[PDB]
């Protein structure tokens, strides 16, 4: 009916394995975080958002965009959002 | 009288709706009531007035056709 | 006179290029392959054009 | 069978709205839809009745209005200026139903909305049906509360609201002028009948025409959305795209246009109000012209593009042709309907995303769509030989045929016009299928390329064209921008028609140009507006896909970021409109309210005499010690000024002096 | 897939009838009783309207004249 | 009095009660609440009012020289 | 007796029946209730049965009885097609006024009910009345009532309410009296017959007009002494609200076609720019505050002003047009007025006890029915086409735009303001955004009391605006004695 | 503060480049330039210079703001935002008599 998990999952998955920023594209898990387990740089991260807001064309206000520091927490983001595509 | 169905009355706006109602009980006359009072209650009035009586009859359109002029007076 | 901020809008023109090197290269590289390329988004800007051309040429050789 | 036409819509309305629980939404939508297809059928029959075979018919069902002089009736004529706009009306009523049946498939209410249509429909008809003018404005009226309850569907989001306000108040203030204009047409003639007026016209004040020929056209501002009165037009965009294809670009709009056209026996007497309607028409057509090519949403373009045609139609009526008027009247709504609904399509497609911005590649995506919109856009320019090209290009050579100052004027007006309306087509054709895409992936992620392992059943969303009930009307509007014009021509255009010789398009011989337009004016500026559209098309292309830079330079230049946020802005009109005369009004029933109503009025009022009457009266009361020694000095003090007032023959004034000091002192507390 | 029409017409549970609460004896049968036999009645009417006394007379004089035909 | 502010210019994303009109349940109210709302009358913010008469004169110099 | 004689003991034979029923029962309120409904009921039995045999062009009084004994004061009841519409509208509304509040009473329903069948029997016998003084008689023997209904029934401001109408009802009420009193020294009787012969010297009419037309600026009311209505119409319960603007709000109206244009008519010709001054001014202020008033039942009451303002404009233009206009936009006014009272005062504030336009957002989406018929009444206040409103509106403009054209020209500006005032309260009750958050629990839609007194005001509503010649034919021919003027050629005639 | 304030002004100066630049090829090369200018400054500490370079920012995002800036359509300021928006309470009316 709504978005999956799994498919919420292969999007991102494949939005930071075309980042050169991640260190390897093998440790992108759903439980990866950005800062260390991808070891991704305070701005950097601010673009993944980005990136992960243009691919779901919802918007992510400041409160929670920095609430987003890994891949869980922004995969429990966009399902917590009903306007997701 | 009957009960009604419960409404979250606001504070706030239960006392904005107490003062908008008891807001005659404290009209002052000042430089700028005054001014304001005056020219809706005489001037516009009176300039109205005034051009209702200028132009009291002074035209009429009915079967007039050309050759004919508006003016009445 | 220059900002405390290094934004200057004549070299904020400048980059607006295609950047040599970009991190997010590969992630926007499906806009402008397959069918985003050049020829592919005109290949069928003038749908009829085609069919349409080769069916006059046979309504305009009438004088045989 | 006439009287069916108009009773028809109106059955199938009630049923859809008062009983759309019995009928549910699939029996409301079939009653809907064939009730006006019907309807379509039966007027396509009248086209051949009245116009073809110049019969008109009279039917009168019982009076409306009885007084002296006043007799207004329920009665209905049809000629060939009734039959030719009922064709518009009807085609495009019928196809937008039947597009609206896939378009509005997963909302909620669809009885409510079909009834909607129909109630439209009805009203539409009532307003060029009618024998009088105060039984038009009843339909002007109706199709205006269609227009409010249509864009304000929707009414949980606020920004509807906002702009069905806009529709139904701006449209209000054309009401006034044409309910002043009605009523000095009673007061003239004595009744508002078409054919009295029309019989009278020639001789009537010529300065009472002016009168009724500006309120006329006041009037036709606001529903025409003329450059005065328009900023209604864009915010009904807020409405679902159906509404916009019928009422707000197709058949509403030009309600306006008709009342010019069917006035045409009486305005044709006052070459004054001819010169405004096209020094207005002239407006129109760069004011709207210049905003539509910055705009980024889809439906803002297609709204602004539709102005810039009423612009060109009332252009032609103040130039005094009004077959051509007519004839580019009926050519729009066939091409205009067919942008909003092939826009409707892509809208449809790209989840409901209106922005050029978020648009992109979509041409194999939406095949069908992209033609259409072609078809669409090359009549839209009046490229040759297409539906709109007859119609707006004999406006431009009918203007430079009136070898006048005003004509030669609006002809180099329209014509730059003209330039920006390739130009946002280029941006709309380009933008939405042909440049790279701008938008998520999800719109172009096919199956064809496995992007999953586990959810390959489903998503994948990749943009498609919709269903039969979709694309069937796209299909059909497309026939019609292709060879409409071409098929009747000569019933509107013609040389010496007499298609409209029951003086239902009056021409006087004085304002006659036709055969000039014909011979006198040169192959160059016949041929001028062509090459404009080849040049600026190829030129706008190039700056759009091979030179993308270029336009960046612009923006970030102070002077090109002035000038894009102006035309953005829609030169201010907005902004000058809520600030100087929305607010104005609601800062003045403020202090009408705050400071007169519960300030003045009260303190100069009952309040003040409470307040100071109260304080006297305790004085005067504190005077009763129930001391008799005190009491005794009372009465020698009244007996006294009793001895004086009737001995010293004191003017009788003295004594309210004396009252009215007394009184007032003992207003003073102390 | 459309749901089952729904909802409770004068506020009366699937489950209980509509009471009546004691104006409605008088109202439908009174009040609108007595609209329906005036609405029949004043179709029996006689038509003493100016209107039609003046259409009569203005006609005989315009019969009196090439404005209007006489059946005479 | 709060400040006479349109609630245009609140933050859509704060954790308001009425997101929809972005107010709080306890929130202090301006005297003129009726046309500062959602549902009131549109602010323009894209330039002065001053500088936008500027610019319509420039728009009506350009047009009149045409004509001229 | 006479049939118009039948039409006042009714309501007052129901008076003695409520009082007389717990003498023999501790009956319920429901017996009571039926009583007075019942009793309604038939007088707009007799009142139906009175216009099927009106004559509709005759000159003469009608339905009279001889009273061939004279005394000091003596009731002179007599019916005309100015008159008979008056009637009939009084009939029709104080059975659905009845039914409107028929549970938000609950305390004192005898004492409540007593005072509207007496009303309804004040209200009746000051259109029959053939006097002027008989006239001024009822015209105010309707104050003590009213200040008793609003005192007992009325909401919080109630007392000062209630001050409010009878002290400006009563001071402007005596200096009609005055001048009623010099026109009866003056010809020796107030009968209609013997008044409407005599011609009165330009000076006694112009101070006379001075006079009955401070009495009237009063009860019309105008915008700067309208304070009194917007707080008893508000405070009044929903029942004495629905009286006060469909019918008490009217004899001011129906008053001008006795004692102004008959008898003072070079005064109302040289005095109208001031009356259309007035009218004007009344038009644009109250209009202007009605678009910021934040009470729904006091922003109904506001729209009142500006109605009788375009009715009162229609009756001092001299023409025919404008003469009957405003006899439709008071019959109009009658019923529009009534259902929008119904919505704000017993809807709303029986589901609420608020009246606030904050409280109230998206009433559409949980109460359809409301939002249809409230949407209907509200174009109607509008003044749009197919409702007898735009009929009143459109001739009682068209009038005042012949007798002075400018301030007909600002009067008709009421077509862009009446229309704001009326959809920004709809947008911001029905519409406006989802259900409120204010309402804690669900809200039930209309009963099948709203719905019926709701349907049966529009319906009068919408088929009077198609055939408006159910009212016309009556009125064509009375209307015609009340116009002042010649043709050249017309007139005179040997 | 004066961190979360700098990432969203960052994010902030992406989404203006991308309103006026439309083709995301060429706001491609502008972001990066953007980034430099932000990562020029990552070793400022003292605050009277921090919050100098915000304030300083905030006044070239007010001086290129755009016109109608882009807003995801179900977004707040978007086309579909409030279009059928549930009733906020299911529950049927409480039992009470009118
Ligand atoms: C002629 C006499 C004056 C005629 C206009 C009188 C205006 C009175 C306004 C009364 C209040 C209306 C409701 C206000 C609340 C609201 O939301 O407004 C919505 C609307 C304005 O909406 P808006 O344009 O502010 O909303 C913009 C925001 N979006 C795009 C999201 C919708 O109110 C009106 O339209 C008021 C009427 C304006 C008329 C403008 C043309 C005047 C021509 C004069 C010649
Ligand atoms: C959207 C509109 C929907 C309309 C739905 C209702 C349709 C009603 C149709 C009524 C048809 C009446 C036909 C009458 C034929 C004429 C005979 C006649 O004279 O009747 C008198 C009266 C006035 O009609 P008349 O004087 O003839 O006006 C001149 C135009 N023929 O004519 C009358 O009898 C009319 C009296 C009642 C009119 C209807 C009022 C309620 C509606
Ligand atoms: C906010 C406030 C309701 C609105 C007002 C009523 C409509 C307009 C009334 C004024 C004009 C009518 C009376 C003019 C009297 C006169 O003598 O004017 C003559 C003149 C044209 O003269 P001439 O060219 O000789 O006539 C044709 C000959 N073949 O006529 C003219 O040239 C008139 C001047 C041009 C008028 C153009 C429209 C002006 C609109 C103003 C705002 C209206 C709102
Ligand atoms: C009366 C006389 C005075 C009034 C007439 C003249 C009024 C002033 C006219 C100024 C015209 C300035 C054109 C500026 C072009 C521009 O800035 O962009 C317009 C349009 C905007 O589209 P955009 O939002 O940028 O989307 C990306 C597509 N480029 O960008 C595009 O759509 C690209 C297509 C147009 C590019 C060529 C424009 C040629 C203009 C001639
Ligand atoms: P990570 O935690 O390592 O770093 C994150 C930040 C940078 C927040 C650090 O915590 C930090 O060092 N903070 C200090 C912030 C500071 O004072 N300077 C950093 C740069 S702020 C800034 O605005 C830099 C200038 C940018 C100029 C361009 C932006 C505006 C362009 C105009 C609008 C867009 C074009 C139309
Ligand atoms: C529908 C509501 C409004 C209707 C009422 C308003 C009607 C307005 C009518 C204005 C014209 C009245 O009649 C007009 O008066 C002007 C003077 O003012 C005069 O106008 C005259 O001016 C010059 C002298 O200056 C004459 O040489 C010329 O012949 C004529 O144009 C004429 O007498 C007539 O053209
Ligand atoms: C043309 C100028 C005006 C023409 C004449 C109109 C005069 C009207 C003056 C009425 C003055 C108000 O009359 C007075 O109001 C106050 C309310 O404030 C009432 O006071 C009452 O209401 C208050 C409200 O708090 C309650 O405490 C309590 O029910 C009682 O004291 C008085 O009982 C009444 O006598
Ligand atoms: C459209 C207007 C129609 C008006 C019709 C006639 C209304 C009645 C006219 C007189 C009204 C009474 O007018 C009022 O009288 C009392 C006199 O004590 C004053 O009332 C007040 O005086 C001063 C204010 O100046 C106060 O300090 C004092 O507390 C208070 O008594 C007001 O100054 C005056 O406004
Ligand atoms: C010129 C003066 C002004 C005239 C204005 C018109 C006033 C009309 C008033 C109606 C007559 C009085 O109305 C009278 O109210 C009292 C209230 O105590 C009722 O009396 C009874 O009321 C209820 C009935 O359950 C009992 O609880 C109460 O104990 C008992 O006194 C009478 O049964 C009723 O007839
Ligand atoms: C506010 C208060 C305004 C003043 C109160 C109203 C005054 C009315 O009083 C007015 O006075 C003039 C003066 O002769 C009289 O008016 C008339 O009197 C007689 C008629 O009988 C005539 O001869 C006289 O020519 C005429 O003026 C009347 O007595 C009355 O019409």
């Amino acid at each position: 009916e709504g978005l999956q998990k799994v498919e919420v999952y292969e999007r991102i998955k494949s939005l930071l394995a075309g980042f050169d920023k991640v260190n390897d594209p093998n440790n992108i898990t759903e439980t990866a975080h950005f800062a260390n387990d991808l070891g991704l740089d305070s701005l950097d991260t601010v673009e993944v958002v980005m990136a992960i807001e243009e691919e779901f064309s919802i918007e992510i206000p400041d409160k929670d965009a920095d609430q987003i520091h890994s891949v869980d927490k922004a995969i429990e983001y966009i399902l917590r959002q009903p306007d997701a595509h | 009288g009957l009960q009604h169905y419960k409404i979250a009355m606001d504070p706030a706006l239960v006392r904005l709706g107490s003062m908008i109602s008891n807001r005659y009980k404290y009209f002052r006359w000042t430089k700028r009531t005054a001014l304001v009072s005056f020219m809706y209650v005489v001037v516009v009035p009176s300039t109205i007035g005034y051009l209702a009586y200028k132009t009291d009859g002074l035209w009429d359109l009915r079967a007039k056709r050309r050759g004919d002029l508006i003016s009445e007076r | 006179k220059p900002n405390i901020t290094g934004f200057d809008m004549r070299e904020f023109l400048r980059h607006t290029k295609t950047p040599t090197y970009d991190p997010w290269e590969r992630h926007e590289a499906w806009r402008y392959t397959g069918r985003f390329s050049r020829f592919n988004r005109f290949k069928g800007a003038l749908p009829g054009f085609g069919i349409a051309t080769v069916a006059f040429t046979a309504y305009c050789v009438f004088e045989h | 069978m006439y009287l069916s036409i108009i009773i028809l819509p109106l059955l199938g309305s009630v049923v859809s709205g008062f009983f759309g629980r019995k009928v549910g939404v699939s029996g409301a939508q079939l009653i809907t839809c064939s009730s006006v297809i019907i309807t379509t059928i039966l007027s396509i029959i009248a086209f051949f009745e009245v116009g073809f075979n110049n019969i008109p018919v009279t039917i009168n069902i019982f009076r409306w209005i009885d007084s002296e002089w006043f007799i207004i009736n329920w009665g209905f004529q049809y000629d060939s200026l009734t039959v030719s706009m009922l064709i518009p009306v009807l085609i495009i009523s019928s196809l937008v139903h039947i597009y609206s049946i896939s378009y509005m498939s997963s909302d909620p209410h669809n009885q409510r909305f079909f009834s909607y249509l129909s109630l439209f429909t009805f009203m539409m008809i009532i307003l060029v049906t009618a024998n009088n003018y105060l039984l038009m404005f009843v339909g002007w009226e109706g199709v205006g509360v269609c227009s409010y309850l249509l864009v304000s569907f929707w009414f949980t989001r606020i920004a509807a609201n906002q702009s069905s306000i806009s529709a139904f108040l701006t449209n209000r203030v054309g009401d006034c002028f044409l309910t002043v204009g009605m009523f000095a047409i009673l007061w003239s003639l004595g009744n508002l009948d078409y054919a009295t007026v029309f019989s009278l016209a020639p001789y009537i004040n010529s300065n009472v025409v002016i009168i009724i020929g500006i309120c006329l056209l006041i009037g036709a501002m606001a529903k025409s959305s003329q450059v005065g009165l328009h900023v209604w037009l864009p915010m009904a965009m807020e409405g679902p795209t159906p509404v916009s294809a019928l009422i707000h670009a197709a058949t509403m709009v030009t309600a306006g246009v008709y009342l010019l056209m069917r006035s045409s026996p009486l305005i044709e007497y006052s070459s004054t109000v001819l010169l405004l309607c096209l020094w207005l028409g002239a407006i129109t057509t760069v004011f709207s012209s210049l905003i539509g090519l910055f705009q980024q949403d889809i439906k803002k373009v297609i709204a602004y593009s539709t102005m810039s045609q009423l612009g060109m139609m009332v252009l032609s009526i103040g130039l005094s042709s009004y077959n051509i008027a007519l004839f580019h009247l009926v050519n729009h709504a066939f091409y205009k309907a067919l942008l909003f609904l092939g826009a409707g399509s892509v809208i449809h497609a790209v989840a409901d995303n209106q922005d050029f911005r978020k648009f992109g590649g979509l041409i194999s995506y939406l095949p069908l769509t992209y033609s259409v919109m072609l078809i669409a856009s090359l009549s839209l320019v009046a490229f040759p030989f297409m539906t709109g090209f007859y119609s707006k290009d004999f406006i431009l050579e009918s203007a430079y045929g009136q070898f006048s100052f005003s004509g030669v004027a609006v002809y180099i007006i329209a014509t730059i016009g003209a330039i920006f309306t390739t130009l946002y087509s280029v941006k709309v054709l380009y933008l939405t299928f042909l440049s790279n895409p701008n938008g998520p992936r999800t719109y172009y992620r096919l199956a064809i390329d496995n992007f999953f392992s586990a959810q390959a059943i489903k998503s994948y969303k990749p943009a498609h064209e919709g269903d039969f009930f979709l694309t069937l009307p796209l299909v059909i509007l497309a026939l019609f921008s292709i060879f409409f014009g071409f098929i009747t021509k000569d019933i509107f255009i013609g040389l010496g028609s007499n298609f409209f010789v029951d003086n239902s398009l009056f021409i006087h011989p004085i304002h006659e140009i036709m055969i000039d337009t014909e011979f006198a004016v040169p192959v160059l500026f016949k041929l001028l507006p062509f090459i404009f559209t080849i040049s600026f098309s190829v030129i706008a292309l190039t700056l759009s896909e091979l030179l993308s830079e270029l336009v960046i330079y612009f923006k970030f230049s102070r002077f090109g970021y002035n000038i894009f946020g102006f035309f953005n802005q829609r030169f201010l009109i907005e902004f000058f409109y809520n600030k100087y005369i929305t607010n104005l009004i609601l800062n003045l029933g403020g202090q009408i309210t705050k400071i007169l109503d519960k300030g003045s009025i009260e303190l100069f009022g009952p309040y003040g005499l409470e307040r100071g009457l109260v304080k006297l009266s305790k004085n005067i009361s504190s005077l009763s010690t129930s001391h008799v020694t005190t009491y005794a000095l009372y009465i020698l003090v009244g007996f006294i000024l009793y001895l004086i007032y009737n001995n010293l023959l004191l003017d009788y004034s003295y004594l309210l002096l004396i009252i009215i000091l007394l009184l007032l002192l003992m207003m003073i507390g102390e | 897939q459309y749901d089952p029409p729904t909802g409770w017409l004068w506020g009366v549970r699937p489950g209980e009838k509509y009471q009546n609460e004691g104006w409605e004896g008088p109202f439908f049968y009174g009040f609108w009783g007595s609209l329906i036999v005036f609405a029949i009645a004043y179709a029996y009417k006689p038509d003493t309207s100016i209107q039609t006394w003046a259409l009569e007379e203005a006609r005989r004089r315009l019969e009196a004249e090439g404005i209007l035909e006489d059946p005479n | 009095n709060p400040p006479r502010i349109k609630r245009q210019f609140r933050d859509p994303h704060a954790d308001w009660w009425d997101k929809q009109e972005r107010r709080n349940f306890g929130e202090p109210v301006h005297e003129d609440h009726d046309i500062l709302g959602m549902f009131s009358p549109y602010e323009y913010t894209w330039i002065t009012p001053g500088k936008g008469l500027f610019q319509i004169g420039l728009f009506i110099a350009s047009f009149l020289g045409l004509c001229y | 007796m006479s049939l118009l004689y039948v039409l006042l003991i009714i309501p007052i034979i129901g008076i003695f029946l409520i009082s007389t029923i717990d003498s023999f029962y501790f009956f319920n309120v429901s017996y009571y209730k039926k009583i007075a409904l019942i009793t309604t009921i038939l007088n707009l039995i007799v009142s139906l049965i009175i216009y099927i045999l009106f004559d509709f062009s005759n000159n003469q009084f009608q339905f009279i009885q001889e009273n061939l004994d004279l005394s000091f004061y003596d009731i002179y009841l007599g019916v005309d097609g100015v008159s008979i519409y008056f009637v009939l509208l009084t009939t029709i509304i104080m059975p659905i006024a009845l039914v409107s509040n028929w549970n938000s009473i609950t305390n004192n329903i005898k004492s409540y009910l007593i005072i509207m069948l007496l009303l309804e029997t004040l209200l009746l016998a000051v259109f029959l009345v053939l006097d002027v003084l008989l006239f001024y008689i009822f015209f105010e023997s309707i104050l003590p009532p009213l200040f008793i209904l609003i005192g007992l029934f009325g909401s919080s401001n109630k007392v000062r309410a209630s001050f409010y109408i009878f002290l400006y009802t009563l001071l402007g009420s005596l200096f009609l009296l005055l001048s009623i009193l010099t026109m009866s020294s003056i010809v020796g009787t107030t009968y209609f017959d013997v008044l409407l012969k005599s011609s009165f010297e330009y000076t006694t009419q112009l101070f006379l007009f001075f006079g009955i037309f401070i009495a009237f600026a009063v009860k019309t009311p105008v915008w700067g002494l309208n304070s009194w209505l917007l707080r008893a119409h508000v405070e009044s319960p929903l029942g004495g609200s629905i009286v006060l603007a469909a019918i008490v709000l009217k004899l001011s109206l129906y008053g001008v076609f006795r004692l102004i244009l008959p008898i003072l008519p070079q005064a109302s010709l040289n005095l109208t720019y001031i009356v259309y001054a007035i009218g004007a001014i009344t038009v644009l202020y109250a209009s202007f505050s009605t678009l910021r008033t934040v009470d729904v039942k006091e922003l109904i009451a506001y729209s009142s002003v500006a109605h009788a303002a375009i009715y009162l404009m229609g009756v001092f233009s001299n023409t025919i047009q404008g003469l009957e206009g405003a006899i439709l936009l008071g019959l109009a006014h009658g019923f529009v007025s009534s259902g929008l009272f119904i919505c704000a005062g017993g809807i709303l504030y029986d589901r609420t006890g608020t009246r606030l336009i904050y409280f109230f957002r998206g009433l559409t989406q949980i109460m359809p029915l409301f939002s249809l018929f409230f949407f209907i009444l509200c174009l109607g206040n509008a003044g749009t086409p197919l409702t007898l409103n735009f009929v009143g509106e459109f001739m009682s403009l068209y009038g005042t735009l012949e007798r002075l054209p400018i301030a007909g020209m600002l009067a008709s500006t009421s077509i862009i303001f009446s229309a704001a005032y009326s959809i920004y309260m709809y947008n911001r009750i029905a519409f406006g955004g989802s259900v409120s958050l204010y309402f804690i629990d669900c809200f039930r839609d209309l009963t099948k009391r709203e719905f019926f007194i709701l349907f049966t005001l529009v319906s009068f509503t919408v088929i009077l605006g198609i055939y408006p010649s159910f009212v016309l034919d009556g009125l064509h021919y009375n209307i015609s004695s009340v116009v002042y003027g010649i043709e050249p050629n017309a007139s005179y005639l040997t | 503060s004066n961190r979360q304030a700098a990432l969203s002004l960052y994010r902030r100066a992406l989404k203006l480049a991308l309103d006026w630049t439309v083709h995301r090829n060429l706001w491609r090369g502008q972001a990066l330039y953007i980034r430099s200018l932000f990562e020029k400054n990552r070793n400022v500490t003292d605050p009277r210079l921090q919050r100098a370079l915000l304030k300083e920012t905030e006044k070239l995002l007010e001086k290129w703001k755009h016109p109608d800036p882009y807003c995801p359509p179900t977004a707040p300021g978007g086309s579909k935002y409030e279009r059928n928006l549930p009733v906020p309470n299911l529950e049927p009316p409480p039992p009470l008599k009118f």
